[PDB]
């Protein structure tokens, strides 16, 4: 029918009605898109239309133009450019004029020229739009709609479109933000629009603000915003100054005495949560900053040069202020607890906790007070704040100036396990686990430990929220005592720790706890067993034949269930068997890295066992084919080459999980059980390779799928590479194709790029050194990559441009930079020094951030050295 | 927003995580053991 009938109807409730006319819109896009988009875009902005076909239709055109799926999104968006230059004027021309037609809410017309702009402005294909824009925002005749819709399109451009490709216009984009921003403007719709609309756009203002006279035109209206009597606005506009510090921190000195103190703390000390809880933020943000400083500051330092940006201690001055709106609000717990959400209460624990590591000592005179003046009050709500807060500050004041105030507060806080209130026992657990964690010499003390131990054991029995919290301060207890008796006793274990004769009594109890049946309720089951693996892990060697046994309790019950899984009802049975086999494969992880490595053999043959035959029963489909690929990744640890034996019957089921590209899932964690393969059988995965390295070069031959897969497979033929040598030839040829094409990828998929780049460096490294020697016959197989050397080093040098580098792309570049030399011989020196970009890359990697970045870092220029005395 | 943070003790994207990150270390071990 009509295209306005068809609208009607995709919001219509029938299903089957529904389908009709989401196929008929589908099919209509198919077989002419510019002719679909040219009426779409005029049923938007006729106001004659129904309200639900003018959205109908809006949402048509939005589904055209972008997606969630990063890879699609830029896909609609090159088949948009390719359309008649005149029938995407006659789009643009509807869309943009419907702006102030609209009397429904939500704009469809916004996300429509948000969808075009994102598109077209990186191309200059729509000199219409900005000044169109600012056009429809300054104009003094403008409607509530036409300001309002308008600042919802620049709110979602910055939003949406390439970080990049804005700052040009930056001028233009924040002249008509402030202005609707303005404390003259009669609609508070349009202020918080446009309050909400420069708070994704302050991200490219860097050229505005490094000028005074914008710069403090800015803050002020900005701060004026902060005082606007609606709460929505104000906080928009409070969320500005956090951003604000984070990216303009230089600046706020100037400002922030006369205005930014007082608009900060009269937040926190309202009586509104959401005001509350952005201005609380807005200083534990200034902690993280000017934590971040000192870390630059001692790293320069630490090389004589200047740090380049300078702190200015806020939070040292506002320490004063602070704690007394922290200690006071930590008073106003939510007696209806909850674990998910995000309130005032916990956040001003955090930001306490904050407080106490970015200035340290100066803290402990501030809060020690409120604490001996609330430690005993008779209402609970203060009594907990008193302990909550006593907490928070144990890290970072000096170890020499805290413990002998724990000390001197251990039997208070012991008797607190016994407090009338679930609250204030949930909370002393915690504070003695912390108690344990940073300050042990008090808790492994000859006077209250035997007191202590007696404390958490019970609590093992009490409320979720305390059995919870118990079980860290357990194991946070234990690795101390193991750590206090293996401080130097010659040999890698410990003879005997100070929970040793109680050990037996303290493992039971973490066994039962794991079966308690309100085990979900504040993640009680992971607690249990996460703590039984941590205190197995560390403990005194005359504890084995406890260890034994609770091992033997363990195995057991991956059978329970591990035959449970075999004859499923329900897909409610389904899920909780697979989350009670995971914490049963991570806690097995554990305990064969424990016991006696005969003694881990027998278990690991047993469990393997029993998943292959699980395996079969479950080859189809499988609810018990995910976290099982994980458990035998494990088996096939504690027995390295010994898992030969298995391999032949496992292999069609590394294969079927290969195979299966649809649950990317399973998948992932499949392929790298490959890997795992690869190393513990060198050399005895040969008649294995050719099947797995078939069915890995399927799975990326075509698209589809998703995405994460991509970087894994890739990283994994460098593990088959290194395991199978002259045996890569075969496929060499292929593998350095989606290598090739893989390293010219281009784009929070960042964050994705660096995964990807450092796929690709790992695998070339794999294949490098995989097919080059060690007691060789010569050499040369390698050379067969000499071709690529070039691209490997100007793929590299690319990455040494991205101001991303992280740190782990930097040491797999780097240790990859060290490959090319041992392999290829000072035909490698001319190429690296033609790219200085790579010699600034190798010193980035010298300087330690994550440890061995700096070692394959050190590595790579001691290697391009000693060429230059051989020739 | 710091929701991770309130009672910081220490499922599915940790052991994700932590199990690369092992065959991550096994690979260098690997690796670096036939470098040098």
């Amino acid at each position: 029918m009509e295209l306005i009938t068809i609208l009607e109807k995709t919001v219509s409730p029938d299903r089957l009605e529904l389908e009709a006319a989401q196929k008929f819109l589908e099919r209509a896009a198919v077989e002419n898109l510019p002719t679909f988009l040219v009426e779409l875009s005029r049923v938007l902005a006729n106001p004659g239309n129904s309200q639900v076909a003018r959205v109908a239709a809006g949402l048509q055109i939005k589904n055209s133009l972008t997606s969630k799926d990063p890879d699609i999104k830029a896909q609609y968006q090159q088949r948009w450019l390719a359309i008649d230059a005149n029938a995407r004027r006659e789009v643009k021309n509807y869309v943009l004029q419907t702006l102030g037609t609209e009397t429904y809410r939500p704009s469809s017309a916004s996300q429509c020229v948000a969808g075009i702009a994102c598109a077209e402005i990186p191309v200059n294909q729509w000199p219409e739009l900005i000044p169109q824009l600012v056009a429809n925002v300054t104009n003094p005749n403008s409607t509530e709609h036409m300001k309002e819709s308008t600042l919802e399109a620049i709110g979602y451009i910055c939003q949406d479109i390439d970080p990049e490709q804005l700052q040009d216009k930056s001028n233009e984009i924040l002249t008509a933000i402030i202005q609707g921003m303005r404390k003259e403007e009669p609609s508070n719709n349009v202020k918080l629009a446009a309050t909400n609309a420069l708070l994704n756009s302050l991200e490219f203002t860097k050229a505005n603000f490094d000028k005074e006279s914008e710069r403090h035109f800015i803050m002020q209206v900005v701060c004026e915003a902060t005082q606007c009597p609606d709460t929505r606005v104000r906080v928009a506009a409070l969320q500005n100054l956090v951003k604000i510090m984070s990216l303009y921190y230089q600046y706020m000195e100037t400002y922030m005495g006369p205005a930014l103190f007082a608009i900060t703390i009269e937040a926190m000390k309202s009586d509104i949560d959401e005001v509350a809880l952005q201005g609380i933020e807005f200083w534990s943000n200034v902690c993280d900053e000017e934590m971040d400083l000192a870390i630059e500051a001692s790293e320069a330092a630490e090389q004589g040069r200047p740090p380049e940006h300078t702190s200015k201690f806020y939070a040292k001055g506002a320490l004063q202020y602070l704690v007394p709106i922290l200690t006071q609000t930590l008073t106003k717990q939510d007696e209806n607890d909850d674990d998910d959400d995000w309130n005032p209460c916990k956040a001003a624990g955090v930001c306490l906790m904050l407080l106490a590591t970015c200035c340290e000592d100066d803290i402990v005179p501030h809060v020690l007070p409120f604490i001996k003046e609330h430690i005993k009050n008779p209402d609970w709500r203060y009594r907990d704040a008193a302990v909550m807060a006593f907490g928070c500050i144990l890290e970072g004041p000096e170890p020499s100036q805290l413990k002998p105030l724990v000390i001197q507060a251990m039997p208070t806080l012991i008797e607190l396990m016994k407090d009338p209130s679930v609250v204030v026992r949930d909370t002393a657990a915690w504070t003695v686990g912390r108690i344990c964690e940073l300050l042990p010499e008090a808790a492994i003390n000859d006077v209250y430990l035997a007191p202590l131990l007696q404390c958490l054991i019970e609590g093992l029995s009490a409320e979720p929220r305390v059995a919870s919290n118990v079980c860290w301060a357990f194991s946070s207890l234990a690795e101390a005592a193991y750590e206090a008796a293996d401080v130097a006793d010659d040999q890698e274990e410990p003879a005997t720790y100070c929970l040793s004769s109680s050990f037996e009594l303290i493992v039971q109890k973490l066994l039962e706890t794991t079966d308690r049946p309100d085990g979900h309720q504040n993640n009680l089951r992971s607690s249990a067993y996460e703590s039984l693996m941590e205190i197995v892990k560390n403990s005194a060697k005359d504890c084995y034949p406890a260890v034994q046994k609770t091992t033997l309790v363990i195995m057991e019950r991956l059978q329970q269930v591990l035959q449970m899984e075999s004859h499923i009802q329900s897909t409610s049975d389904r899920i909780q068997f697979n989350d009670l086999q995971s914490l049963l494969c991570a806690t097995l992880q554990n305990v064969l890295r424990k016991v006696q490595h005969q003694d881990a053999l027998q278990i690991s043959d047993v469990v393997m066992a029993s998943l292959l035959r699980m395996f079969q029963s479950t080859a189809g489909s499988g609810g018990v084919q995910e976290d099982a690929l994980m458990a035998v990744s494990t088996l096939v640890e504690v027995l390295g080459g010994e898992f030969l034996k298995y391999m032949e019957a496992f292999k069609p089921f590394l294969g079927i999980g290969l195979k299966n590209y649809a649950e990317y899932q399973v998948c992932l964690a499949a392929v790298g059980l490959v890997g795992d393969l690869c190393r513990a059988l060198q050399s005895n995965i040969i008649p294995f390779c050719d099947e797995v390295m078939q069915l890995l070069l399927e799975n990326l031959g075509n698209e589809n799928v998703h995405r994460s897969v991509k970087p894994q497979i890739l990283s994994v033929f460098g593990d088959i590479a290194l395991a199978i040598g002259g045996e890569f030839k075969k496929y060499l040829e292929v593998v350095l194709n989606t290598l090739q094409q893989a390293s010219q990828a281009q784009v929070d998929m960042v964050d994705y790029l660096n995964e990807l780049r450092e796929s690709c460096l790992e695998a070339y490294t794999g294949i490098v050194q995989g097919l080059k020697g060690d007691q060789e016959n010569v050499h040369p197989d390698v050379m067969l990559v000499q071709p690529r050397v070039e691209f490997i080093l100007s793929f590299i040098d690319h990455i040494a441009g991205d101001e991303d580098h992280t740190d782990g792309v930097v040491a797999c570049a780097a240790g990859l930079i060290g490959d090319l030399c041992t392999a290829f011989g000072k035909d490698v020196l001319k190429l690296v020094e033609a790219r200085p970009m790579i010699h600034e890359l190798l010193t980035e990697g010298r300087r330690s951030k994550t440890n061995k970045a700096k070692t394959l870092a050190t590595w790579a220029t001691k290697e391009l050295r000693k060429l230059k005395n051989q020739a | 927003p710091r929701l991770s943070q309130y009672k910081s003790k220490y499922e599915q994207s940790e052991r994700r995580r932590r199990l690369l990150e092992l065959q991550k270390s096994k690979r260098l071990d690997y690796v670096n053991h036939a470098r040098r």
